[PDB]
C-alpha cells in the first residue's frame, strides 16, 4: 500500500478529482461517490430458503486498494509493478510517455503549461458528462436487475399446482389419508425439482459469462496502468498515454488519457 | 491455543520519498523463474442410454421407445466434446512445423 | 507469445521484465517456466530536465541526467553507468528560456580535442617554419 | 487465393457447421412433436374427442409436461451455442482491431 | 487401392548445425498472403408457445 | 574481459579526412618554405 505525499505539487498537474478526500467521513474521492450514488418482496425470499450471503471485500477497502494502485501510477510511472518502486517527477514521466509514442520529448517541456490546462479541463468534463446521462452505468444495473428478475421468478413459479387438486401440500395432507396423498405430492416434488434444475442451469450460464468479463478486466488493469500498451484501440482510443481506475459497486471504471492531433497542413513529398 | 476473528490487513505500508529534482537508479540485478500451470485436456466420456437405464431386461425395451429419441440426442453431445478434447490438444502442441 | 518471441505485455510472461520461457508437459496440462529480469537494490541522485551551456539548451538522446552533487552525466535508464556529456549524447533544439527547472553546465565536444590537436601542431609547424 | 477457394472446400467448414447444426437442433424439436410421451396417442384432438373430460386432465399433463421439457432443453442448448459465438466474435473483433 | 491403418507421423526431422562462432544471416526475402475465417452471427429465432 | 574478441583495425572516418587536410596543408607550408 503506497500513500500520497502531503504536499501536492506536481508542477502544474491537478489530480483533485480522484484522489480520497480525507474530509468525507468515507474514504472515497468525488467520481467514485457519484458512482456510488447512481446505483440503487424482499420478505418472502428470506422465507423460502432463498438468501443473500455479504461479500468479503468490503468496498471501503476496494477504496483503499484504487488510492494504493492510483498513487502508486502517480509517484512511480510504472517501474512499480515489475518490481521496487522508484520515484521519479512527474513531468520526466510524462516526457518518456511522449517519447514512447514516437514524438520527441523537448515538445513537452516547450508546451508544459497547455497540456497541464487541456489535462485539467478533460478531467473537469467528465464528472458532469457522467451527472448527465442516468444511463451511461446500464452494463452494471444490467446484471442486478436480471439476478432480482430470475429469483422472483422462481418465487412466484412455486404458486403453480402442477396438476394435482391444490396448490399447498398441507391441504392434501390434512384432507386425505396417507396412502392416497402419496400420489398427489409426487408430483409436486417432480416440478419444484425440474423448476430448481433449471434455475441452477441458468445461473451457472451468467457466472460463466461474469467470469469471462472480469478476467478481461483484470488483462486490462494489468496491461493499461501498470504500464503502457502498443495495442491499438486497447487502453482507450486513439495514441494511449496512461490510465486511472475507480471502484464501483459491482464492477469497475477505467478513465484512459489519450493523444490525438488535431490540425492538419499539407506539403509536397520526396522519397 | 486457540481461534481469533478479526479484521483483514491489506499489507505493509509504505510512503516513497517524491521530490521534483529526484529520481532513484537501480545498479544491480536479478534473474529469476516462474512457474504456471494451465489445464488443457479433460477425460473423454461415452455412455449407452438403453443399457444404463434398463440394461439385461425386455419390458424397458418397450417402454423407452414411447418416450423419444433422447438416447440419440446425448451422444451427439458428448461426441461432440470427444473431438473437441483431440482438437485442443492439437491446438495446444502443434506450433511447430520440424 | 511467450516463447517463439519475447512480448511486452506486463504480466503476460511473468512478473517483472521479459527475457524467455520454456514449456514442459504433464498430465492433461502445460508448465511454462518463465525466466524473468528484475531490478536489484538502487541508489538515488539529482536529475535535471535539460542543460544549457552557449545559450541554448541540449536534451539526451536516450537515458537521463544524472549528477552526484559535483558534476553532470548521463545514464541508461535501467542501469547507472555515468558518462561524460559529450555530443552524440545530446541534441539541441532551441534556446533555455523556456524549459522550467533548467541548470547550467558545460558541454563537451569530443571533436574539439582532435581539431585542438591539429591547431597546436600548426601552431608548432608555424613555430619551426618562422625560422627558415 | 482465389485459387484456394474456388478449390478447398473444406476451407469455409467453420462457417458451414455454424449454420447446420442450428437447422439440425431445431428439426429435432419438430420431431419430438411425434412423441407419444406416455399417453394414449399423439394426436391430442384425438384423444380429446375420444374420451370424457373427468380423466383426460391426466394425458393433456403429460402431454403438456413432456412437451415443455423438450422446448426447455432446446432453449439451454441454443443458449450455451450462443455464448460459444460470442467469444468468438469478441476475438474477431480484437483481432480486427 | 485399399483402407490402410498406421502410427502416424509427426513431421519431417531437420536438425541444425550450431556452433559457439558461426551465424546465419538471409539473403532474400519473399511476401505472402494467408487466409483465416472467424464466425461472427449466428440465426435468430422465436418461439410461440 | 568479454570473451571470444578478435583482433582488427577499426576504421575512423574522421582520420582519412584529417590525413587529406595535414597533407594539403603540408603542400603549402612546403610553398610557403620559399618565402
Ligand atoms: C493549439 O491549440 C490550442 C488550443 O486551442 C491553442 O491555444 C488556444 O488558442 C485560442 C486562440 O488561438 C485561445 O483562445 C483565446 O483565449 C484567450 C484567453 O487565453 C481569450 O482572451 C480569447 O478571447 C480567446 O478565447 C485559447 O485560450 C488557447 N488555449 C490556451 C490553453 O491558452 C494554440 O494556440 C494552438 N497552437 C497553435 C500553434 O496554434
Ligand atoms: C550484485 O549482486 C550479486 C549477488 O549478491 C553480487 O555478487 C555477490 O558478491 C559477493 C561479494 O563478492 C559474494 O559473496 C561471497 O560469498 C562467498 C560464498 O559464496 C564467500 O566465500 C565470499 O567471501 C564472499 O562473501 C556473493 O557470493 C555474490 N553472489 C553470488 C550469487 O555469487 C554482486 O557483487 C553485486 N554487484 C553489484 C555491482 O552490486
Ligand atoms: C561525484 O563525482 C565526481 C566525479 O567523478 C567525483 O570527483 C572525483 O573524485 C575522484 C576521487 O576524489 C577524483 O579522482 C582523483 O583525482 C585526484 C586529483 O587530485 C587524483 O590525484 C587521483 O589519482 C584520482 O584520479 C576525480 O578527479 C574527481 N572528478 C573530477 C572531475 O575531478 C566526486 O568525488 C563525487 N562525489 C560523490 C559524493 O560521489
Ligand atoms: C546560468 O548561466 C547564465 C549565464 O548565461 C546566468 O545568467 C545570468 O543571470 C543573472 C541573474 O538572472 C544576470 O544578472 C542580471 O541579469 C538581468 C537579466 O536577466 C539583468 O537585467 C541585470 O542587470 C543583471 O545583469 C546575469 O547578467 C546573467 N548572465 C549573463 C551572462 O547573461 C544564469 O543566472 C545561470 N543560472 C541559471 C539560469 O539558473
Ligand atoms: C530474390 O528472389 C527473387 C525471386 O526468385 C529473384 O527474382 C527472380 O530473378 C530471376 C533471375 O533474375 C527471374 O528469372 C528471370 O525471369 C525472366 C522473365 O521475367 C527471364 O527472362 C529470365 O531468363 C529469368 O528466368 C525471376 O523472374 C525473378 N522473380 C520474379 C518474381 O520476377 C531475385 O533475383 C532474388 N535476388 C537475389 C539477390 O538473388
Ligand atoms: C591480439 O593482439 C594482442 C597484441 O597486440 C595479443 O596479446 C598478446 O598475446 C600474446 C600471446 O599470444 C602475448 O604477447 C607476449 O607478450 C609478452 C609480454 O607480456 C612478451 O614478452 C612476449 O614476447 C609476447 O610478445 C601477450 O599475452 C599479449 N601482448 C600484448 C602486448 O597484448 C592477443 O593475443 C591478440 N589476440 C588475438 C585474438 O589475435
Ligand atoms: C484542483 O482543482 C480543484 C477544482 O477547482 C481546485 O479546488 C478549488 O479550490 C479553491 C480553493 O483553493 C476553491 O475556491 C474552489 O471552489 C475549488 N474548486 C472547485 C470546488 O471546483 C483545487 O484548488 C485545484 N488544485 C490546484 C493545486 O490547482
Ligand atoms: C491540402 O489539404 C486541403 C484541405 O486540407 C486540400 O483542399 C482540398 O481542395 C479541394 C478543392 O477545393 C476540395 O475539393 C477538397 O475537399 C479539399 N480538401 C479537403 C480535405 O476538404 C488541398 O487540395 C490539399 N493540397 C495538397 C497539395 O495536399
Ligand atoms: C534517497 O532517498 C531518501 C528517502 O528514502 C532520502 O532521505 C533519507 O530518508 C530515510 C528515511 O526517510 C532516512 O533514513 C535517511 O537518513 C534520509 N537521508 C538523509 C541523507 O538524511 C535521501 O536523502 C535520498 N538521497 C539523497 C542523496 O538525497
Ligand atoms: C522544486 O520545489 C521546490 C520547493 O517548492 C522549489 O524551491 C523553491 O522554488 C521557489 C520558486 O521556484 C523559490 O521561490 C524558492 O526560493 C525555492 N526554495 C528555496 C529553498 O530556494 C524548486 O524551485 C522546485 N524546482 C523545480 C525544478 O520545480
Ligand atoms: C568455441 O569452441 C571452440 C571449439 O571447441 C573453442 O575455440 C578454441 O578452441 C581451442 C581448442 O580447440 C582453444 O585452444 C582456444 O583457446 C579456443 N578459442 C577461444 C577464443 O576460446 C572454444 O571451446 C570456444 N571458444 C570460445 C567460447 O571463445
Amino acid at each position: 500500500i503506497y500513500k500520497t505525499p502531503p504536499i501536492k505539487d506536481f508542477g502544474g498537474f491537478n489530480f483533485s478529482q480522484i484522489l480520497p478526500d480525507p474530509s468525507k467521513p468515507s474514504k472515497r474521492s468525488p467520481i467514485e461517490d457519484l458512482l456510488f450514488n447512481k446505483v440503487t418482496l424482499i420478505c418472502a425470499q428470506k422465507f423460502n430458503g432463498l438468501n443473500v450471503l455479504p461479500p468479503l471485500l468490503t468496498d471501503e477497502m476496494i477504496a483503499q486498494y484504487t488510492s494504493a494502485l492510483l498513487a502508486g501510477t502517480i509517484t512511480s510511472g510504472w517501474t512499480f509493478g515489475a518490481g521496487p518502486a522508484l520515484q521519479i517527477p512527474f513531468p520526466m514521466q510524462m516526457a518518456y510517455r511522449f517519447n514512447g509514442i514516437g514524438v520527441t520529448q523537448n515538445v513537452l517541456y516547450e508546451n508544459q503549461k497547455l497540456i497541464a490546462n487541456q489535462f485539467n479541463s478533460a478531467i473537469g468534463k467528465i464528472q458532469d458528462s457522467l451527472s448527465s446521462t442516468p444511463s451511461a452505468l446500464g452494463k452494471l444495473q444490467d446484471v442486478v436487475n436480471q439476478n432480482a428478475q430470475a429469483l422472483n421468478t422462481l418465487v412466484k413459479q412455486l404458486s403453480s399446482n402442477f396438476g394435482a387438486i391444490s396448490s399447498v401440500l398441507n391441504d392434501i395432507l390434512s384432507r386425505l389419508d396417507p396412502p392416497e396423498a402419496e400420489v398427489q405430492i409426487d408430483r409436486l416434488i417432480t416440478g419444484r425439482l425440474q423448476s430448481l434444475q433449471t434455475y441452477v442451469t441458468q445461473q451457472l450460464i451468467r457466472a460463466a459469462e461474469i467470469r469471462a468479463s472480469a478476467n478481461l478486466a483484470a488483462t486490462k488493469m494489468s496491461e493499461c496502468v501498470l504500464g503502457q500498451s502498443k495495442r491499438v484501440d486497447f487502453c482507450g482510443k486513439g495514441y494511449h498515454l496512461m490510465s486511472f481506475p475507480q471502484s464501483a459497486p459491482h464492477g469497475v471504471v477505467f478513465l484512459h488519457v489519450t493523444y490525438v492531433p488535431a490540425q492538419e497542413k499539407n506539403f509536397t513529398t520526396a522519397p | 491455543q486457540s481461534i481469533i476473528a478479526y479484521t483483514m490487513s491489506l499489507g505493509a505500508e509504505n510512503s516513497v520519498a517524491y521530490s521534483n529534482n529526484s529520481i532513484a537508479i537501480p545498479t544491480n540485478f536479478t534473474i529469476s523463474v516462474t512457474t504456471e500451470i494451465l489445464p488443457v485436456s479433460m477425460t473423454k466420456t461415452s455412455v449407452d442410454c438403453t443399457m444404463y437405464i434398463c440394461g439385461d431386461s425386455t419390458e424397458c425395451s418397450n417402454l423407452l421407445l414411447q418416450y423419444g429419441s433422447f438416447c440419440t440426442q446425448l451422444n451427439r453431445a458428448l461426441t461432440g466434446i470427444a473431438v473437441e478434447q483431440d482438437k485442443n490438444t492439437q491446438e495446444v502442441f502443434a506450433q511447430v512445423k520440424q | 507469445e511467450c516463447v517463439l518471441g519475447q512480448s511486452k505485455r506486463v504480466d503476460f510472461c511473468g512478473k517483472g521484465y521479459h527475457l524467455m520461457s520454456f514449456p514442459q508437459s504433464a498430465p492433461h496440462g502445460v508448465v511454462f517456466l518463465h525466466v524473468t529480469y528484475v531490478p536489484a537494490q538502487e541508489k538515488n541522485f539529482t536529475t535535471a530536465p535539460a542543460i544549457c551551456h552557449d545559450g541554448k539548451a541540449h536534451f539526451p538522446r536516450e537515458g537521463v541526467f544524472v549528477s552526484n552533487g559535483t558534476h553532470w552525466f548521463v545514464t541508461q535508464r535501467n542501469f547507472y553507468e555515468p558518462q561524460i556529456i559529450t555530443t552524440d549524447n545530446t541534441f539541441v533544439s532551441g534556446n533555455c528560456d523556456v524549459v522550467i527547472g533548467i541548470v547550467n553546465n558545460t558541454v563537451y565536444d569530443p571533436l574539439q580535442p582532435e581539431l585542438d590537436s591539429f591547431k597546436e601542431e600548426l601552431d608548432k609547424y608555424f613555430k619551426n617554419h618562422t625560422s627558415p
